[PDB]
């Protein structure tokens, strides 16, 4: 029944399944003890996707929370909702990861994935019918950003059918966190695009702009922060989790997306504001649009005025019509016409979904494709590749059995894909 | 008892037809339940009757979602239809013609033509059968082309008849409908007998003026195309005056086997407040049916000149007044001509009046006409495709998703070819000359 | 059925119309809601009747305001109209002629063109159509001068009436009085057939001493003005004793194409206490319609000659008491001369008597008189547009708000010199000899 | 639907919103908290063109209050009236302006400036459609006489076809602000000239006449002197914001006035009385007639009686006819008949609106044009160039910016104005 198993990695890679599971218990009507509490008949014929059926109603959430260090996972195993997730299923090794990629990829979770794979198999083949997997995980850091790439390539040269789809969050252009996230990012990417379909970029620092700009809190917290980007892990499965008028898949939200393997887009909400902010509009559909067109609600750090937008879908939630979309979508488009590519006429997907969110009539998720993540890499690759000039922290992965010079064949891989995005920037 | 069935494939033919069936139960007296009843003939026309008084709809469902199918199970018409008759599809790829064709969608067609089997094992008096997709849809359009020439290719003779509905002109449900839609009209080319297409931007053109709703929905318009479906069929299951045949339209409707694309223009479309003040007679609805204003689909009928089009008429109607009205139509400038119908018209009566669902804000009327225009100028739509789909093509824009569900692009280089012909026979049929 | 349709420009065409349609639905026992009844040909005329027995009145109505046509759908007659024939505008630039003409109100006549043709769909008897505007406004000036020049240009040989109503000779309404009104009797020059004007001043002189009230309103000069109308249209609308057409005024007042702006002169306007304590015969409101009391035009028809005059009468009426009163006007020194009609009248009857509005002032009378007059002085309220217009034009004042709405004074040079042709064809009818 | 949207600038240039705010809800039945109270069906016809509808019966005022400094900003939020406005177009900056014009027109306005046109944008395309924008500022401070000019020229260089129309308040011919006034009203008048169509002229020095002369308060405040010159943007909409028998617009108040494109005229109330004053009188049109012909019931700080009118729009409410008008304004018209421009003949504009306001029975509002406006800028004027001969307090421009013979411009811009008022005080 077109099902999903979920698959976390590294310490903010696990951090976020509090604010999605939560969300998604609470978007199905269910509790922190798993039974059930549910006020519509409308949330549950596809209730079955993010969860196994259980024997008293429990209704298991269908998660391996994974981790090198056991640092973070009692703190979401000793807190609240600790009898959510099935301990089988929580695998979590003792020695440091040191957050150093080879570390993370290459030998360590060797001393884990042959726990790993054993856990999702028998989860797999316990399912109706995949439809498929959910990374989330960082590109910063050692255990989210290794880890999860030699777990995903092993699933992937598993199940060659079934869709690899992929969350990660970007390292920042001035918010970093340490000075290897340079080389995890480069090395993540290595493995993201030959092996996954698509993957989305998420700025910290764009995502800290944004409940400055937007909401006016001076002081939010990564519990604020992973908060708000859960929605979009709702978002993206919204049309899907319960009936509708229209609404496609993620299978269908990616063929739809990109005229080539090369795949990476955009995220954003609406609607949005402050406190105080909240009763002063007129929530609609011309609400929702122009927070659906600054970069301002955009999560990537790079900018699309400087970019081009590729293919456009559109993921509403509430009572909404077309032409309410129809009209907006063409007064947007005709006066940004040029931000448009024209290798496609109407690269626009719209997608209506029925209930609404938690106290709010209406609610949209952004997809939109661009030119300008190659903004991203350039940023990252004279990140990276001064960081080679002099080998820099070089015996911190040559000491643990890479070759240096696989580490510059993604610098190429890099290349290869801006080499594209130098074109469609300005070609045709 | 020239009876006859209607498949639903597609996202689309499953809503359409929750509007047609809603009409079809409203037309005989048929309670939501199937057990009906809070002409003669009528009381058995689309039904395969049991002796427990409840009969089921002939038709079939078609699709690989389980997700807008379980709606009606769910929806009030749960005992209307039957658990074998509505077949699902467990998984779904959609918007993917060629796995929709090629790999998944052909998986449920085994199960599905032993269900047009033992449904053609009842309705001793068959008149073809009536098909309902999309273009905007993948595996409606997939699996419903695919649906088409294996029938016909049982079939033979057999009638074929379908109500399409295509992209617009200006607003997209998705961008596969350059690909995953105008391939199609390869398979449907030489399988329909005769077919019929909408817009959805005409049709909701129509809804901003005619009916005057700022927000209408999808259910609004599968109402409208809902009556040109009885308008055509349960008219023949209606006893009128001139009665008109399935098996009349595609004899008169086509001079030569491709050029099966007519018109729908169904009028009067009428608001609340718009029928009082207002007399609509039978010349003020046809002289509304010949202006843009009433007109199923975005193009310009006013510049192409007439073919060959047939009236149907509901209600209290006299062919007195037909004959005032179509001597002022041929008269008048805002057609030309036709070269090869010195004629150019089909009239047909029926007396049964213009059924009036409750819900919506459409407004009941004592007199119909439906009307299927073939013209000289349906192709810019066909124009609008080749402007767009050679675009796509111009780039090589997942081929991969064409080619990895398996199959090579050498129907994408018969694509525009056979398009190319269609455009080729408007101006083949535009030589008008000695 | 010998029927004919009053459009409605201008905000004084909007409440012209108020007091027109009141008094029509009054004189044919029509319920304000249009469900009417609480002759024979008369319970049809103004009326395209719908089988539910209300009945559209055959106006239409233009204006680019939203402000004083949704007055009526607040009004008590918010059933009469129906929303299609009311058709608004969304903005405005009032009193701004070329862009009322040529920016902003043409992007209206493309709606307003197809509720003309529709509604010359059903008047089977079609006498011309009825034109309301002034001049004082900006758009009903604009975009009426603009209306009757394609519908000339349409219909041809089709009747063209209007009456209009022009700035005071000494209360404006508005400074753009000479200038966007003096250019809008270029179009309806060679576009209206005949055409009739009124003052303000002249009909506010007639309620301070004839109907004796202090402080009227537009509402009651209104009222004045509306029997008029009705004293020339529904008088066919009436079988009366010696019948008048439409098509009479047009070949009975004119001896060349240009010279189509004769008087009005109504009477007897009686106030209530005035009606008692007298006995107005026919001979005393025809002693009174010579005289200069119930003037509708504030110019001096005393010093002009007559040219020629229709006359209408309602009620109770013999040609006797005419013949009777009508030889003591030609003896007497008042009037003195007409060279080119040695007789100079046009005399009709009809019997339908004055309708009485119980709201205004207005007193009841059982024999009424119309006047149309034609004379050698009117051309002095032209006089004087041109004692005004060209001195605004000695100053070139906002010619950019003539130019920049779209342009050029090519046309303020040809302004005064069609007036002064208009002045020359006076003196050219004032040349009276061998 | 014909609608306005409002621009404030300086800080008294925002006090004018709470005497503007409060009236025009009052004026259309409209409490504090936003919600609808209104007792007539008369008040809602046109009532979108001040607010824009909101979810809840919410009727947003459509405003930008916008300023340099956040003193007086702070004052009408945490006052009463802090819920009508919406915080999103509250926008201020913190640094002072030192109301020196080049500080607040060319530099620190460009700080504000990228924040102030994202706002109207959205606001515009967001109204059906545009009548035009209202501009009340300050001619003598900085952040009213230079950010908003610099604020318009940008908006009249977006939608040429969209009327500008302004009011401002003058230099004191006796009881000034500051002594810089001279060249802040010099340089506001460079811009307003140049891109907007209107803007009229009120003295305080002459406003603190009114309530001395007439109303015979010895000491009113700033909240009595708003108060007053409120209903004037009360008045000009009067015949628009609801219905009547023959009303006008601003554009079509714009087009009649002026035979050039120079338009600058008066502004006066009718009626106006003191506490015991009030019923002593036969409040009525020759009541209202001759409080709209003195000086005294004016606002400008100059002499009809030395000027000429131009041209005379009238615009009454309550129950009246025309009449009553035409008799009146013809017993005015030939007594001072040498008053008038015999360029035009009859230039008076009668426009009459239906509702009376609260508590009156009737009230006009005064439109006459003059040639003695110069007698304002021949006032500037001296009093501009004697602070030019020295240069007097120059470095605190020129050190911030502008050339020196910029300035000069100006000048010859006040000269070119008044040498047209040469000829038509005595030609023709
Ligand atoms: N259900 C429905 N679809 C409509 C209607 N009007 C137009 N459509 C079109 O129908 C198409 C629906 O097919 P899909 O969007 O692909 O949904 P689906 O379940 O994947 O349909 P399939 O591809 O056939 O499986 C859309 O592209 C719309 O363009 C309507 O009124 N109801
Ligand atoms: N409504 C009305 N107008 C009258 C009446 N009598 C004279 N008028 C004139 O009609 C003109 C009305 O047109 P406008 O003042 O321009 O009002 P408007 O809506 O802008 O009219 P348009 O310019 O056509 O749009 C006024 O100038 C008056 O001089 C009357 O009784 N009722
Ligand atoms: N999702 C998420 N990521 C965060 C947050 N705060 C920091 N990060 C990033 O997430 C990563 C956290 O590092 P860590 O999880 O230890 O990397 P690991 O070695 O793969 O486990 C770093 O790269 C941070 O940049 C947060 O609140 N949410
Ligand atoms: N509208 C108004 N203006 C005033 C009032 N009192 C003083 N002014 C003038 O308004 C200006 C106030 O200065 P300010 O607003 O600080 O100028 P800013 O630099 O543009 O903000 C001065 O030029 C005063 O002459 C008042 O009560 N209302």
């Amino acid at each position: 029944m077109r099902e999903i198993v979920h698959i976390q990695a590294g310490q903010c890679g696990n951090q976020v399944g509090a604010a999605f599971w939560s969300t998604i218990a609470d978007e199905h009507g269910l509790d922190s003890a798993g039974i059930y509490h549910g006020t519509s008949e409308a949330q549950h014929e596809r209730l079955n996707v993010y969860f196994n059926e259980a024997a008293g109603g429990k209704y298991v959430p269908r998660a391996v929370l994974v981790d090198l260090e056991p640092g973070t996972m009692d703190a979401v195993k000793s807190g609240k909702f600790g009898n959510l997730f099935r301990p089988d299923n929580i695998i979590y090794g003792q020695s440091g990861a040191g957050n150093i990629w080879a570390k993370g990829h290459y030998t360590e979770g060797a001393e884990l994935a042959d726990a790993v794979l054993d856990v999702v198999r028998r989860e797999a083949e316990a399912c109706d019918a995949l439809q498929g997997f959910q990374l989330t995980h960082s590109l910063g850091g050692g255990t989210g950003s290794g880890m999860g790439t030699l777990l995903l390539s092993k699933i992937r040269e598993e199940y060659p059918d079934r869709m690899m789809a992929t969350f990660s969050v970007a390292p920042a252009p001035k918010s970093s966190d340490t000075v290897v996230e340079p080389y995890n990012a480069t090395l993540s990417m290595h493995q993201l695009v030959e092996n996954s379909d698509e993957t989305f970029c998420i700025d910290n620092e764009a995502l800290s702009s944004i409940f400055a700009n937007t909401l006016k809190i001076k002081s939010p917290s990564y519990d604020d922060l992973n908060h708000l980007v859960s929605a979009v892990m709702a978002g993206v499965t919204t049309s899907f989790r319960f009936p509708g008028e229209l609404n496609s898949d993620l299978r269908k939200l990616a063929v739809n997306m990109v005229p080539f393997p090369r795949h990476f887009f955009m995220v954003g909400f609406a609607p949005l504001a402050a406190i105080g902010s909240s009763s002063f509009q007129a929530v609609s559909v011309p609400e929702l649009t122009q927070q659906m067109f600054d970069a301002n609600n955009m999560m990537v750090a790079a900018d699309p005025r400087h970019g081009r937008y590729l293919t456009v879908a559109a993921l509403f939630r509430g009572k909404v019509s077309m032409k309410e979309v129809d009209e907006q979508i063409r007064s947007v488009q005709t006066k940004n016409s040029a931000y448009f590519v024209e290798w496609i006429p109407d690269n626009v997907l719209k997608a209506v979904c029925s209930v609404p969110p938690k106290d709010l009539k209406m609610s949209a998720t952004f997809i939109g494709n661009s030119t300008s993540i190659q903004e991203i890499f350039r940023r990252l690759g004279d990140q990276f590749s001064a960081m080679f000039r002099r080998k820099a922290f070089l015996h911190w992965y040559t000491g643990e059995g890479m070759d240096e010079m696989e580490f510059t064949e993604a610098e190429s891989n890099m290349n290869d894909l801006v080499s594209e995005y130098q074109q469609y920037q300005e070609a045709g | 008892m020239r009876e006859v069935i209607s498949v639903h494939v597609g996202q689309a033919g499953v809503q359409i037809g929750n509007a047609c069936w809603e009409l079809y139960c409203l037309e005989h007296g048929i309670g939501p339940d199937g057990f009906p009843t809070e002409l003669n003939d009528g009381f058995g026309t689309f039904f395969s009757e049991t002796g427990q008084g409840k009969f089921v709809p002939r038709s079939i469902y078609v699709d690989l979602e389980p997700n807008v199918i379980d709606q009606v199970r769910t929806g009030p018409y749960k005992d209307l239809f039957h658990p074998e008759q509505m077949v699902t599809g467990k998984e779904d790829a959609s918007n993917n013609y060629a796995r929709g064709h090629y790999t998944v969608g052909k998986e449920m067609i085994d199960s599905v033509l032993e269900r047009i089997r033992r449904m053609a094992d009842n309705c001793s008096g068959l008149q073809g059968f009536l098909v309902f997709h999309s273009f905007g849809g993948g595996t409606g359009s997939g699996l419903g082309a695919l649906l088409l020439e294996r029938l016909n290719m049982e079939y033979g003779k057999k009638s074929n008849l379908q109500f399409s509905v295509y992209p617009a002109p200006q607003v997209s449900t998705s961008v596969v409908e350059p690909y995953n839609s105008v391939l199609t009209t390869h398979a449907t080319l030489d399988n329909s007998d005769c077919t019929f297409m909408v817009d959805n931007e005409a049709c909701y053109d129509i809804c901003r003026r005619n009916l005057d709703i700022e927000r209408p929905t999808y259910e609004n318009l599968n109402r409208l195309i809902a009556q040109v479906v009885s308008s055509i069929t349960a008219s023949l299951r209606f006893a009128g005056s001139l009665n008109v045949d399935l098996n009349e339209f595609q004899t008169n409707l086509v001079p030569y086997p491709r050029i099966h694309f007519p018109l729908v223009t169904y009028s009067p479309i009428v608001s609340a407040a718009k029928a009082f003040h207002e007399s609509n007679s039978v010349q003020e609805i046809t002289n509304q049916c010949f202006e843009p204003y009433n007109q199923m689909v975005k193009c310009d009928p006013r510049t192409g000149r007439y073919m060959a089009t047939c009236l149907l008429y509901r209600g209290d109607v006299i062919p007195r007044d037909v004959q005032a009205a179509v001597t002022s139509i041929k008269s008048r400038r805002t057609i030309q001509f036709v070269d090869w119908c010195p004629t150019g018209f089909k009239i047909g009566i029926c007396y049964e009046p213009p059924q009036h669902v409750p819900g919506s804000g459409i407004a009941k009327v004592n007199r119909a006409v439906c009307m299927l225009s073939n013209t000289t100028s349906i192709a810019e739509a066909w124009s609008r495709l080749d402007h767009k789909f050679d675009l796509m093509y111009s780039k090589r824009a997942f081929v991969h998703w064409y080619v990895g569900e398996g199959m090579e692009e050498g129907e994408f280089s018969e694509a525009r070819e056979d398009l190319a012909a269609l455009e080729r026979d408007y101006e083949e049929v535009g030589q008008d000359s000695m």
